[PDB]
RNA sequence: CUCGCACACGCUUACAUCAGUAACUAAUAAUAUACUGAUAAUUAACAACCAAUAAACCAAAACAACACUAAAACGUUUAUUAA
RNA sequence: ACGAGCUACCCAUGAGCAGUUUAAAAGAACCAACUCAUCUAUGUGGCAAAAUAGUGAGAAGACUUGUAGGUAGAGGUGAAAA
RNA sequence: ACCAAAGCUAGCUCAACAUACUAAACAAAUACAAAAAUACACCAAAAUAAAAUAAAACAUUCACCUAACAUUAAAGUAUAGGA
């Protein structure tokens, strides 16, 4: 009979059977047939500088290592918005109605990078 | 190796924990009250003692309810607590004689029924006995709000208390708006059946419908971890001003 | 590159160190392919151990960066929505949610997933249950047994 | 007459709706919370789709009276 | 409304529990019909 | 008049005769694929 | 002595380069399309994927001129939309 | 529960029949491809769990044939051979 | 003298206790022909278990056989059975 238990993909079934390998859709299908090919779907690749920049894929052997501390959102919060926070509340000027100022954002939508939809891919 | 617990309280362990325990206490203690509903097809005998004929001797006699089965269809209406009776019986009523499968089925009428606490028209498939019932209590509303759940079987009559329950609590004033004197009317002859609100909107509920009700209220956004710590850091902030 | 290096680096930085880790990470496959051409051994392979390590550190601190930074804003744990749904074999499976144009009633594929389990499976959830526990059953009687005969050729108490 | 329609191949109507919203003053429990279909529970009613930005391929087709050159006068082409 | 009884006699449990019910209990005779009474 | 050779290979009619998808399909095809994770099978269908 | 090239359906690297075969595979030996190890490969123009609604239109394919009975697969144009 | 990828029948969608004889594409005639399997001989753990060689019947039709779909065991299907 | 012979671990069985019961892994893809990012929906359902067997046949009947809440006794007693 046949093999039940290999992988099914594209190069067994018919000429019908056209399945894609993993890639990501980049236009769809116009009115002749021809391929129309979205300019905005298309990862266009963003990369800096490196000619004035000094750092090298390896360190140096007797370069000491660190207390490997993972970072946490308490300690984040107490190193960016505390400071602002203590200050304005020891001179009254501290607004519990609004904190946009500190950092905080109301609704994520608004903004052009989301994180609870996770608009960024990376 | 066994299990601790046994399988046929396994059902039961369910509702001790997690979102069936949050459920109202009220609305579990109706729903773990299993009462023998009243009796319809089968003839009950009323003495608990009773005499054998045969024996000249005391003996000890009890009612054993006869099954019987429910159609999904029967929930769409009023049938008074009856349904299909499935069994055998023998032809030409002799023991020695062939056994039969047999199905009775009730004779099922098309009526269409008037509430008045809720003032609309209700087609509703309902059978003989139900009507008969609609006469004892006296009253179709009556009927709906006498009868207990074990007694009608039905969820279209358990969502019909429910929504005449609520109405009755809330007190609506869209029962008449424009005859305020027939509003109280209606209202005062079934005074006795009134139940505080807490309790009309959890009658008519079964279980699958009481826990997406319970989610629904219990259903929050998780608080920022940004208003968390404003608040722990002002906390510290006014223990350092008291503190001087 | 240790995880704690790269957290005194900015953001910018670390963007600008993800191209020249990358860059050599392709120098590095193109040796080790050229290598099994030429039937002769790469040259110190634990080069490409050591550049994937650091790729994998500069991902974590930027991710460790991302998730705080969303648990400030919004409080979510996972970047990405879902809801624990149990399908139609009865298990409890975490399902992702995905990306569409039109809302959940109006999907004719969507709508043709189930989740909700069927009264006959029932039995075999309570089959997976007992298979499971035999599993660990025995799983259990087995460290005893091996104390016991280690103790025998062992007797040091 | 004899409809040329036939009643399997026309398009079904909508099925009954469940005895819940019949009864007056009380709120029906739907599955919508949780987004797909569960057994038990009143099927809901929404509202038509509105799409706050109209889309060129996907959008309904407009009515013909619509278009700015229609005329009630029967012209023959 | 048909009302039946038991061909067969059924075992008692007095103290409260459910009877068992075994294949030969289910065989009913129609006794009365309440639509053929007066 | 020669049998023997009765399977005529065709993924078109195994995929769709023995496939996932027809196997969640029906309720007793459920319960095929059931069985078959419970007796710990490696491929539970085509 | 003569069932040859190609496509569809199916099989799934069994194909190619180099080396080895005491033994495993070929119903034997040489040996290698069939056994073992390493390396390599099939590049789209062909093929799959490849719009919706309303309206006009009784008139067969058989060299189709024109006909037979068993009454026949095979669409264009106008209008409104189409990233 | 699972099976119409073989087979019986049907619904879709396709594809084949060259030459010769006749006003004929007439369930006509000669004879290939093609489809059935009459008679005999080999074969009988065989090349083959039904074949090979010779010889035969139909070969513009109630004909062969590819892809895919439908009917499931108290049944399906059948130009009845249980 | 060939073919062979010997070993004691892998793990398992039956309980007990016991938390209270679908493990481990889920970055991406998974009910289009599963593991294929992306389009106007339909969605769903129940009807007593039967028989092999025992009565030396077999028709009424045939323990357990889905749902009991246990143990020492009442007791294999009262009753139910082509009795
Ligand atoms: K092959
Ligand atoms: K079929
Ligand atoms: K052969
Ligand atoms: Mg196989
Ligand atoms: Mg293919
Ligand atoms: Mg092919
Ligand atoms: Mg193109
Ligand atoms: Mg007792
Ligand atoms: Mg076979
Ligand atoms: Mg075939
Ligand atoms: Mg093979
Ligand atoms: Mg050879
Ligand atoms: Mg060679
Ligand atoms: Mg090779
Ligand atoms: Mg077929
Ligand atoms: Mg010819
Ligand atoms: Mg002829
Ligand atoms: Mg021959
Ligand atoms: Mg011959
Ligand atoms: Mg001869
Ligand atoms: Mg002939
Ligand atoms: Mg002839
Ligand atoms: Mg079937
Ligand atoms: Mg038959
Ligand atoms: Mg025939
Ligand atoms: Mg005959
Ligand atoms: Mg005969
Ligand atoms: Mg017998
Ligand atoms: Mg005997
Ligand atoms: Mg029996
Ligand atoms: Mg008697």
């Amino acid at each position: 009979g046949a093999d039940r238990m290999s992988k099914w993909t594209s190069k067994r079934g018919p000429r019908t059977f056209c399945k894609g390998r993993g890639a990501k859709g980049t236009g769809f299908h116009g009115r002749d047939g021809k391929f129309v090919q979205i300019k905005e779907m298309i990862p266009e690749l963003v990369v800096p500088e490196l000619a004035g920049f000094k750092l090298k894929p390896y360190v140096n052997y007797r370069a000491p290592e660190g207390t490997d501390t993972p970072l946490t959102a308490k300690q984040l919060f107490l190193e960016t918005a505390a400071p602002a926070i203590e200050k304005d509340f020891k001179a009254g000027t501290f607004d519990p109605e609004h904190l946009e100022k500190y950092g905080f954002e109301p609704t994520q939508e608004g903004k052009l990078f989301q994180l609870y939809p996770k608009n960024f891919p990376r | 190796p066994l299990h601790k617990v046994p399988v046929g309280l396994w059902k039961q362990l369910r509702l001790w924990e997690g979102i069936y325990s949050r459920l109202p206490r009220h609305y579990l203690r109706s729903l773990e009250e299993a009462r023998t509903p009243t009796p319809v097809h089968y003839r009950p005998h009323g003495a608990k003692f009773k005499i054998n004929p045969k024996n000249w001797q005391r003996e000890r006699v009890e009612d054993v309810p006869i099954p019987v089965h429910y159609p999904p269809e029967s929930q769409l209406g009023l049938w008074g607590g009856e349904g299909w009776v499935l069994g055998h019986r023998y032809v030409n009523n002799d023991k020695l004689s062939k056994r039969v499968r047999k199905v009775w089925k009730p004779q099922l009428f098309q009526r269409e029924l008037y509430s008045e606490i809720l003032d609309k028209r209700f087609t509703v498939t309902v059978t003989m006995r139900t009507l008969d019932l609609i006469d004892q209590a006296c009253g179709f509303d009556f009927y709906i709000l006498k009868t207990p759940k074990e007694d009608l079987c039905s969820k279209f009559g358990m969502d019909l208390k429910r929504g005449m329950l609520l109405r009755l609590a809330r007190q609506d004033p869209q029962l008449h708006p424009d005859d305020p004197a027939r509003r109280a009317a209606i209202y005062d002859r079934y005074k006795a059946f009134v139940i505080p609100e807490a309790e009309a909107e959890w009658v008519g509920l079964t279980l699958d419908e009481a826990v997406e009700k319970q989610r629904l209220l219990e259903e929050k956004d998780p608080i920022p971890l940004f208003k968390i710590f404003v608040e722990e850091l002002l906390g510290q902030l006014q223990q350092q001003a008291l503190s001087e | 590159w240790t995880c704690q290096q790269l957290r005194n680096k900015s953001n910018e930085d670390l963007h600008k160190l993800w191209y020249v880790l990358l860059k050599e990470r392709n120098m590095l496959l193109t040796l080790e392919q050229e290598a099994k051409r030429q039937r002769l051994p790469m040259p110190s392979p634990e080069r490409l151990e050591k550049v994937v390590d650091s790729m994998d550190a500069l991902d974590k601190v930027v991710q460790e960066r991302e998730d705080a930074l969303r648990l400030l804003q919004t409080g979510q744990e996972k970047a990405r929505p879902g809801a624990w749904r149990r399908d139609i074999f009865g298990r409890i499976i975490w399902h992702k949610f995905k990306q569409w144009p039109i809302p959940w009633y109006l999907n004719k594929k969507y709508n043709r997933k189930r989740f909700f389990a069927m009264p006959y499976v029932e039995r075999f959830v309570r089959m997976r249950i007992e298979k499971q526990a035999r599993i660990k059953a025995r799983k259990r009687s087995l460290e005893r047994k091996k104390e016991k005969f280690l103790q025998e050729k062992f007797p040091h108490l | 007459a004899y409809e040329w329609g036939v009643r399997s191949t026309r398009k079904p109507e909508p099925p009954p709706l469940d005895r819940v919203y019949e009864i007056p003053g009380l709120e029906p429990i739907t599955y919508a919370g949780k987004m797909h279909f569960m057994p038990g529970l009143a099927r809901p009613v929404f509202p038509p789709w509105d799409p706050g930005w109209t889309h060129p391929k996907f959008r309904r087709l407009p009515p013909l009276h619509e278009h700015p050159l229609y005329k009630d006068q029967a012209c023959y082409v | 409304t048909v009302i039946v009884e038991r061909w067969w006699k059924v075992p008692l449990a007095g103290e409260g529990r459910k009877p068992r019910l075994h294949r030969r209990h289910r065989v009913y005779k129609l006794v009365e019909d309440t639509k053929h009474r007066p | 008049k020669a049998r023997g050779n009765e399977y005529q290979p065709s993924n078109i009619k195994r995929k769709h005769k023995h496939g996932w998808v027809r196997r969640l399909r029906t309720p007793t095809g459920v319960q095929v694929i059931l069985r078959r994770m419970h007796k710990g099978r490696k491929s539970l269908s085509h």
